[PDB]
């Protein structure tokens, strides 16, 4: 849920099935943005849904789910990565090569 | 020779389905909603009318609007009747309890001969009498104490 | 109003309550009679008689008292001009209360209050049409029978006229406001043209609800709910007095007393649904701010209102209970037009009927019938005790005179009025009043004689 | 022991824990809370002396405590109390005629006569050593707000007393302008000369109505039309204020919605405008009479005619308990004044506030009746000798 | 019922302690307020145990009995009897309490004489009927010749205020009470005479205002005095209206439309004030509160604005200025405006009040009570309320009787003359009724300290042969003529003392059983 | 919302308006950013990528002593005569060295 007072008025029949498809397409949008750099290990601090695990499965990506904040700052110095908080703003310098 | 209309509907102005939000945009359509809420209740009273049903019985309450409508049309009503009494009333007059007022006809209304409201024991009682096809009865007990009539009911 | 935690005495409370709900005149005498049947059964219990055998003997003895009570009974009430048997019947009920200062005035109030509201075709009297109101101040002689209704007048404008000579009463049940629906609306306003449409909607609504009353020719309005401040000044500009916040059954009495109809909306107002009334005014009582409604003139009303005044609230709440017993004995005359003669005259005559049939035959229940006749003499000998006389001296004189000749209406009184003839002293009681005094006291004795165990608990906790 | 210049003060500690030092007889009896029903009537006697005269309030208990004490021997001599009440009225009607012959008719134009009257009431208080400053300030605070030789009444609610902790009683001031205890947001300027003060009762915030108002957002660019139109709304309010020509704004304290938002504060700081918040609704009568401003409710009527004027409107950064505002000089000043009371402790300021009110009430009695008598037990001896000869 | 008691926590008594507790509890009520009867009687000071005790001195017998809270069951009948006497006529609440207690004290003397209690009721009903004819035949009517009726009204207020705290103020407070009801010129509403109590000053400094006083002073930047103004009052909402449509919101799409709605809201509030000033007025009184947006509109037009006076404050202004409430402003030709001369503000006790000096059709008054303490002002307000209520009914019923003990000896003479024409069963109860009527001048005579055993004996010897106007002179302590001294009371006040005490003593004497129930939360 | 196609454009707008202010206060040469409010985890990415120091939740009394001593202007919002995002970049503070020891 976003940080607002978002409420949708569903009047037609096709509107409820469209919202549940836009929730699936939003996960596919951010999963397509992180595979443009061709990674191997995706490590985050928050939850990963099953739809996000589906795109990383066929792309052969090992995902770790709930690593701590203090452990993410420690692996950022060991592998040379940069902790990003935006999947569509990923760059080639944010990938921790050399591990 | 009255006719009894056994109902399971509310005769109040505030009959709400508890999920309706009537969003209006202008003041010309705002008055049309309030006129429609009276026209919903008055259409139900016209279905009870023009059928001979001078006596109205319903287990659901009747507001001040439908009470004054039957007083002007010289009709009697009785709201908040218990469900055990309406089941006995259905077998007495030989009618049927109609929840929807749109299907009212001569085959669903009752028929009796004497219908009065007496003053037995101080409290009023609306008694039905005269129907020959009566598959039920009512035994009114009169005693001098509440424990006296409970023993008389147990006996 | 007692705190008696005794299950035998609790049945005496429901016995006096059952007499009040059915007849409502002998609630005091039905408890002394029930205690008299049990006192005579105490000496019969020591002789070895079974308690059900005493109870079966009281049923055969009370049956003689019912058939003997229907011997002399006649009334000539026609509710037109022969109200003289109706006034003297109500004086017997009001003679024992504290309204003996108004013994002739208040007795005529309860007679005319019943006959104007009773349906003589069905012989049914409805006490919802008789409103009994009370206000402190004045005296007991200021109690008047107001043909109409008496409500608390709540004129929202202080400059309203306090006297209407000819009132075309417009009874309505809609509050003076823009019409609010019963459901959730959440009306949306988008532009400034919709907000200016909100001002013209309410300005024309208050001019529509005022003009629809004036087009019917009405000059008085009754409303169940409240008024708006904008609607208050429109009443004064159009010369339309109106009251505010009247109760539920109060406006139901206005439409019967004035002959009008209660209208739900403002659009259904017409000249046929208006009520007719005469002097409509409010009367201030001393230094208070009540200003009750007084309706002097009417036209064939079927609803009256008795306004009881007094010196304190103790004399008013008792007069509400005293006059209610006077309204019940007139109701019992329409249900049954047969009367008896009180003052202990009917109890002595019924005691002689059980003693004559105790010897026809004295097989088993001879002692049970003589205990019934000795207990029927407790009610006239209690009148001799309260009047300063002697019980056994006065009762032996009256009972012997009914055997030596044909039994007249022979009782007693306090000042004794000269002779002891109840027909000349006009002590008249209803037949079904004393018929239910013997019937209810016998059945309550049977339920307290046919009990041989008590299973009460001990302490409260 | 609390009467006269050689009297000592009393300290009453209540059940809450707020112990105050008081010498005035009205303030002592209201804090003692006597449980006797006859002694509570003597508390209300000193209360009405503070209302009518203001400077009679220990002496009304000494008289009424001795008039009943003289009735001890009268009730033990067979005299009915109705006879004592008849004779006390005859001694009262003869008592005013003795005090009227001792009175000297004075005029309010003589400052030396009014100075000796205010110095007499201060000799019994703790400020008797400060009578060289407080007693001249008590006369000038009255004779400039009464408009004399035209009226026989004076309201003491037009004289505000500000209690601030710090310094000594010699640091008191008689500033004729407005003194506010609120802070300045933002406090980057805190000084403006030739200031024009305006009282604003409008709320400089987001637009909202008395009716329920909601914003419908159902578009991508509709979120841009919410924030940027709210910035352009309050910019039209600040530029309407800035084009008027005022430099000091006084915003009334709003309870329903926010009076001054953070967006409205940033535009008023760039226009070099001193803003003061949290002005109470009961204090706007004293502001408009002192400076000469008018209460502006709607922004369309905010013109230059409803503004005030001030030669100096600065926030005096005090060394003691914070800081306050002080407006110095205004065109056409009203009949209001403000007295700033200092003190080393919180108990001395509460006594100095009651002693100043006992000094302003002395000059209040000279407006109603322009007559005075000798003090220091002088008229009590003449009331004792003339009524003794009247009793013979 | 005491033997084999079938009650849980309730007790009762029959004919032994029933009349014993009824006669003890009723005499002790009458002996309490016995010292407050007459022009020389003392007053009481009422106090509580604590927790905002709020001491209230009263001499009137109704205010004493309504605050004591008697636990006796039969004593509550006499407490409720004096409550109706204050609400109906407003005077004689002390006289009806002593008279109802002296009847039961004489009825306690008939306990040992073995008189039946129903004989005493029948003996007192004939005694009360003989006492009604004594007051009705001795009532003095006043029709025309109004210079004798205004002199008769000053004797009514002089008799009522003589038994109160206003003893040596009859030269002033009689004129404050007669002229207050005389300025009503109609019905006795008893609310147009607004009494304002202010501390400071003596009772001689009190006065009757020629106009009207009010609070909630005139705005912020509005004029304080307007000469020859037209007063228009109102009972309408000024700002934050939320006008009568419950369930109406402002659903817009952008914040620029909210600025257009709130400007349209202030334009309709400005147009409402523009409809008010089309009448051509200079003063405005609203019963509701006036906020800042219409207050600037009245100040710019030079119009006063009195906000939130009172709910009953607009009623007194409508009776003192001759206008109407006028809660709707859409017809200036159908709204009647008030009239005044000066709306200057006066200062009474360091408080600025709005003085409506020089009003036309002023059927309302304002009494400015000034006293030494708050206890005197609370007593003088109830003392003036006991004087204005009798004069509001003396103008409705002009029949007056001679008070000061003269009316009680006329009533006691008619009972004693008919007590000798009765048999001995009821004649003893009628003699006890006449002895209780003679106790009412005996309490007045003994409260001053006079010889009450001889003055009532001189009144009984005077009324036995002529002297229908002979009464008790409390000034010198002798017997004088009541028509010369001018000590008169109203007929309806003296009738309600006789009639309500005879009805209340009838109830308590007929009680033979006091069955009190078990109280709640009392252990 | 009445159309499901306009759902993701509103959800992305809550961060695009946020990142719009963070790019125009950072491209003008600002390296040290002090904030008395709160900087969440999404906004911390734009300072690590650009190589800037961002200090959050500082005291209001400490910000006034820094801005007066370094010549910075205590800004609360957007301003300067109906501008979208101007920030008045000539009113930035100066420092010789900002070092966390
Ligand atoms: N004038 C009279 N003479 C003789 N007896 C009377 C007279 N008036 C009333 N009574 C008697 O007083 C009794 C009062 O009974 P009451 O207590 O009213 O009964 P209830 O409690 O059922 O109303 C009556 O039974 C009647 O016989
Ligand atoms: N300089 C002085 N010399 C002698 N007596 C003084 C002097 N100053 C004040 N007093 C006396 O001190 C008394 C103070 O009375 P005070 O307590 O102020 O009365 P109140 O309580 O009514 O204000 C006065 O009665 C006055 O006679
Ligand atoms: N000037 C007078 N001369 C003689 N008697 C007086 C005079 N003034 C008052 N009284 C008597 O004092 C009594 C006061 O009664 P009061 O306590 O006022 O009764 P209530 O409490 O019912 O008003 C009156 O009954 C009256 O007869
Ligand atoms: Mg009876
Ligand atoms: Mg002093
Ligand atoms: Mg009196």
């Amino acid at each position: 849920k976003g940080e607002s007072q978002t409420d949708i008025e569903i009047t037609r029949e096709e509107d409820f099935t469209r919202i549940l498809q836009m929730e699936e397409e939003y996960i596919q949008q951010l999963c397509e943005d992180i595979i443009q750099l061709k990674p191997d290990v995706v490590i985050t601090e928050k939850g990963i849904s099953d739809l996000a695990q589906h795109y990383l499965m066929r792309a052969n990506i090992t995902a770790i789910r709930r690593v701590r904040k203090t452990d993410n700052n420690r692996i950022a110095r060991a592998c040379g990565a940069r902790i990003v908080s935006r999947p569509e703003e990923l760059r080639e310098d944010d990938v921790g090569t050399g591990a | 020779n009255p006719k009894i209309a056994l109902l399971n509907v509310e005769l109040e102005l505030k009959a709400e389905k508890d999920n309706a939000e009537i969003r209006v945009h202008t003041v010309e359509d705002y008055q049309a909603i309030v006129d429609a809420e009276w026209n919903i209740l008055y259409d139900k009273l016209e279905k009870i009318h023009h059928s001979g049903a001078k006596v109205v019985s319903s287990k659901l309450p009747i507001g001040d609007v439908a009470t004054q409508y039957f007083a002007d049309r010289d009709m009697f009503c009785a709201g908040r009747v218990p469900e055990e009494d309406l089941k006995r009333t259905m077998m007495a007059c030989g009618g049927s309890i109609q929840t929807s007022v749109n299907a009212l006809s001569a085959d669903v209304l009752g028929r009796c001969q004497v219908f009065e409201e007496t003053q037995i024991g101080g409290e009023r009682y609306n008694f039905f009498t005269g129907c020959p096809k009566a598959k039920t009865c009512t035994f009114i007990l009169r005693g001098g104490a509440e424990q006296f009539m409970e023993e008389t009911e147990r006996s | 109003m007692m705190d008696v935690d005794h299950q035998i005495a609790k049945l005496m409370v429901e016995l006096s309550k059952s007499q009040d709900d059915e007849i409502g005149d002998g609630t005091t005498g039905v408890v002394v009679l029930a205690g008299a049947l049990l006192e005579e059964a105490e000496q019969l219990l020591d002789r070895g008689i079974h308690p059900i055998r005493i109870a079966d003997g009281y049923e055969q003895a009370a049956r003689v008292a019912i058939e003997h009570l229907d011997k002399i009974s006649d009334s000539v009430l026609v509710d037109i001009k022969d109200t003289e048997p109706l006034i003297q019947t109500a004086k017997t009920t009001l003679g024992s209360k504290v309204v003996n200062s108004c013994h002739r005035q208040m007795a005529e109030i309860a007679v005319n209050a019943v006959l104007t509201v009773a349906d003589m075709e069905r012989r049914d009297v409805d006490f919802e049409l008789i409103k009994v109101e009370g206000k402190v101040g004045g005296r007991l002689e200021d109690t008047k029978l107001i043909k109409g209704v008496i409500v608390d007048k709540d004129f929202s404008h202080p400059q309203m006229p306090k006297k209407v000579e000819d009132a075309k009463i417009a009874i309505l049940t809609c509050p003076f406001e823009p019409p609010k629906p019963k459901t959730k609306h959440k009306l949306d306003v988008t532009s400034v043209e919709d907000y200016k449409a909100l001002q013209k909607y309410e300005k024309e609504k208050f001019e529509e609800m005022i003009q629809q009353i004036k087009e019917t020719g009405a000059n008085l309005a009754i409303c169940q709910w409240g008024f708006d401040d904008e609607a208050n000044h429109l009443l004064l500009q159009n010369n339309l007095p109106a009251v505010r916040w009247v109760g539920g059954p109060e406006i139901e009495l206005i439409a019967i007393a004035t002959g009008g109809r209660i209208v739900p909306r403002f659009s259904e107002l017409t000249a046929e649904k208006l009520g007719f009334a005469g002097l409509v005014q409010e009367i201030s009582f001393g230094t208070t701010k009540d200003k009750m409604l007084v309706i002097e003139q009417c036209k064939n009303s079927r609803a009256v209102t008795i306004f009881i005044r007094g010196g304190n609230k103790m004399i008013i709440e008792e007069a509400k209970r005293s006059l209610h017993d006077a309204l019940c004995v007139i109701r019992n005359l329409i249900r049954d037009n047969r009367v008896v003669y009180g003052g202990g005259a009917a109890e002595i005559s019924c005691a002689l009927a059980v003693s004559q049939e105790a010897d026809k035959c004295p097989t088993l229940e001879q002692y049970a019938m003589r205990a019934f006749a000795d207990a029927l003499e407790v009610i006239p000998m209690a009148l001799s005790e309260n009047s300063g006389m002697n019980p056994i001296q006065t009762m032996t004189e009256v009972r012997a005179r009914q055997v030596k000749e044909m039994n007249p209406a022979l009782g007693i009184d306090c000042l004794h009025k000269g002779t002891n003839d109840m027909k000349q002293q006009h002590v008249i009681e209803t037949l079904i009043g004393k018929k239910q005094q013997i019937s209810l006291a016998t059945q309550m004795v049977r339920m307290i004689l046919k009990i041989d165990d008590i299973r009460k608990p001990g302490e409260s906790e | 022991t609390s009467l006269g210049p050689k009297g000592m003060d009393k300290m009453i500690q209540d059940g809450k824990g707020d112990v105050t030092i008081t010498n005035d007889g009205a303030t002592i009896l209201k804090q003692m809370q006597v449980l006797h029903p006859a002694a509570r009537m003597l508390v209300e006697l000193s209360k009405a002396q503070d209302i009518e005269a203001g400077d009679g309030t220990t002496s009304v208990v000494i008289i009424a405590g001795s008039l009943l004490d003289s009735c001890t021997k009268l009730l033990q001599k067979g005299i009915h109390p109705t006879i004592i009440s008849e004779s006390f009225q005859k001694a009262l009607e003869k008592g005013i005629e003795i005090l009227t012959d001792m009175s000297r008719p004075v005029e309010l134009s003589d400052r030396e006569t009014l100075l000796n009257s205010a110095t007499t009431s201060l000799n019994s208080k703790v400020v008797s050593q400060y009578s060289s400053l407080l007693s001249p300030m008590s006369v000038n605070a009255v004779m400039k707000v009464i408009d004399p030789a035209t009226a026989t009444s004076v309201d003491l609610r037009d004289i505000k007393i500000v209690k601030k902790l710090g310094g000594t009683i010699d640091d008191c001031e008689l500033v004729e302008g407005l003194v506010l205890t609120q802070k300045v947001s933002n406090s980057g300027i805190t000084r403006v000369e030739k200031a024009k003060i305006g009282l604003i009762q409008f709320c400089l915030s987001a637009p909202k109505t008395d009716m329920d108002n909601q914003i419908v957002v159902s578009d991508y660019a509709q979120m841009d039309r919410v924030l940027r139109e709210e910035r352009a709304y309050i910019l039209n309010l600040v530029k309407q204020i800035k084009k008027t020509g005022c430099n000091v704004l006084l915003i009334q304290k709003s309870i329903l919605r926010d009076a001054l938002s953070d967006l409205a504060l940033h535009f008023l700081n760039k226009m070099k405008i001193m803003v003061i918040k949290d002005i109470e609704r009961e204090d706007i009568e004293f502001i408009c009479k002192t400076i000469g401003t008018k209460p502006v409710a709607h922004i369309d009527q905010f013109t230059a005619d409803m503004l005030g004027s001030a030669e100096l409107a600065e926030e005096v950064n005090l060394n003691g308990s914070g800081k306050l505002l002080k407006i110095t000089g205004c065109a056409s000043p009203g009949k209001t004044v403000t007295i700033v009371v200092r003190g080393s402790n919180k108990l001395v300021i509460e006594e100095a506030e009651r002693s100043i009110h006992d000094a302003l009430c002395v000059i209040r009695c000279l407006v109603k009746k322009r007559a005075l008598i000798a003090g220091g037990g002088a008229p009590e001896i003449e009331l004792a000798l003339r009524l003794t000869e009247y009793s013979r | 019922a005491p033997v084999n008691i079938f009650k849980a926590g309730a007790d009762e008594e029959r004919a032994e302690t029933a009349r014993l507790t009824s006669f003890i509890g009723a005499i002790a009520i009458g002996d309490l307020v016995k010292s407050t009867l007459g022009p020389k009687g003392m007053d009481k000071i009422l106090l509580s145990s604590g927790r905002d005790a709020s001491l209230m001195v009263t001499n009137d017998g109704a205010t004493i009995l309504k605050n004591i809270g008697v636990d006796n069951p039969a004593a509550k009948v006499l407490v409720d009897m004096s409550r109706v006497q204050d609400d109906e006529v407003g005077d004689g609440t002390t006289s009806v309490t002593v008279l109802a207690a002296e009847l039961l004290r004489e009825a306690e003397s008939l306990i040992a004489k073995k008189i039946h209690p129903q004989t005493i009721i029948a003996g007192w009903r004939e005694a009360t009927k003989a006492a009604r004819e004594a007051l009705l035949s001795s009532a003095v009517d006043h029709g025309s010749d109004e210079v004798k009726f205004r002199q008769d009204l000053m004797n009514i207020a002089g008799t009522t205020l003589s038994s109160k705290l206003l003893t040596h103020h009859k030269d002033h407070f009689t004129k404050l009470a007669v002229e207050a009801v005389l300025r009503l010129k109609g019905s006795g509403n008893l609310e147009a005479i607004h009494i304002i109590k202010k501390l400071g000053g003596s009772l001689a400094d009190s006065y009757l205002d020629e106009g009207f006083l009010l609070d909630k002073k005139i705005g912020v930047n509005q004029p304080k005095r307007i000469e020859n103004a037209k007063i228009l009052i109102a009972n309408t909402g000024m700002d934050t209206d939320k006008i009568k449509i419950f369930g109406s919101r402002v659903r817009v799409d952008s914040t620029a439309k909210v600025a257009e709605i709130e400007h349209a809201e202030k334009e309709k509030m400005k147009e409402k004030v523009e409809r008010i000033l089309k009448h051509g007025i200079n003063c405005f009184i609203n019963r509701q509160l006036i906020y800042n947006y219409p207050e600037q509109l009245f100040g710019a037009a030079g119009v006063m604005a009195i906000e939130h006076a009172d709910f009953a404050g607009v009623e007194r202004l409508a009776l003192v200025t001759g206008g109407e409430i006028a809660s709707t402003f859409d017809h200036p030709e159908l709204v009647k405006l008030g009239s005044c001369k000066l709306i200057e503000e006066v200062m009474i006790g360091e408080d600025k009040l709005i003085h409506f000096s020089g009003v036309a059709l002023g059927e309302a008054c304002t009494i400015v009570l000034r006293g030494a303490t708050q206890q005197i002002l609370d007593e003088a307000e109830r003392s003036l309320h006991d004087a204005l209520c009798v004069l509001a009914q003396t103008v409705k019923d002009s029949r007056t009787v001679y008070g000061g003990g003269c009316s009680e000896m006329l009533m006691a003479h008619a009972v004693t003359q008919l007590a000798n024409r009765t048999p001995g069963k009821e004649a003893v109860a009628m003699e006890s009724y006449a002895k209780a009527l003679r106790m009412l001048p005996t309490i007045i005579a003994d409260n001053a300290g006079y010889d009450s055993a001889d003055l009532v004996a001189q009144l009984r010897a005077a009324h036995s042969e002529g002297n229908t106007t002979a009464g008790l002179d409390m000034r010198e302590g002798t017997i004088g003529d009541m028509a010369i001294l001018g000590i008169t009371e109203s007929f309806q006040v003296k009738r309600q003392v006789l009639l309500s005490a005879a009805e209340a003593a009838e109830v308590i004497l007929r009680v033979d059983n006091i069955i009190k129930a078990a109280p709640r939360k009392r252990v | 919302i009445t159309d499901p196609e306009k759902l993701d454009q509103i959800r992305q707008r809550e961060s695009d308006i946020t990142k719009e202010r963070i790019q125009k206060i950072l491209a003008t040469g600002a390296n040290v950013i002090l904030t008395t409010g709160g900087i969440d985890d999404m906004c911390l990415k734009y300072f690590v990528e650009a190589g800037a120091m961002a200090v959050r939740r500082v005291l209001k009394r400490d910000l006034k002593r820094i801005a007066k001593a370094s010549g910075a202007t205590i800004l609360s919002t957007l301003a300067n005569l109906e501008g979208e995002e101007t920030f008045e970049a000539a009113m930035l503070g100066q420092a010789e060295e900002v070092v966390q020891e």
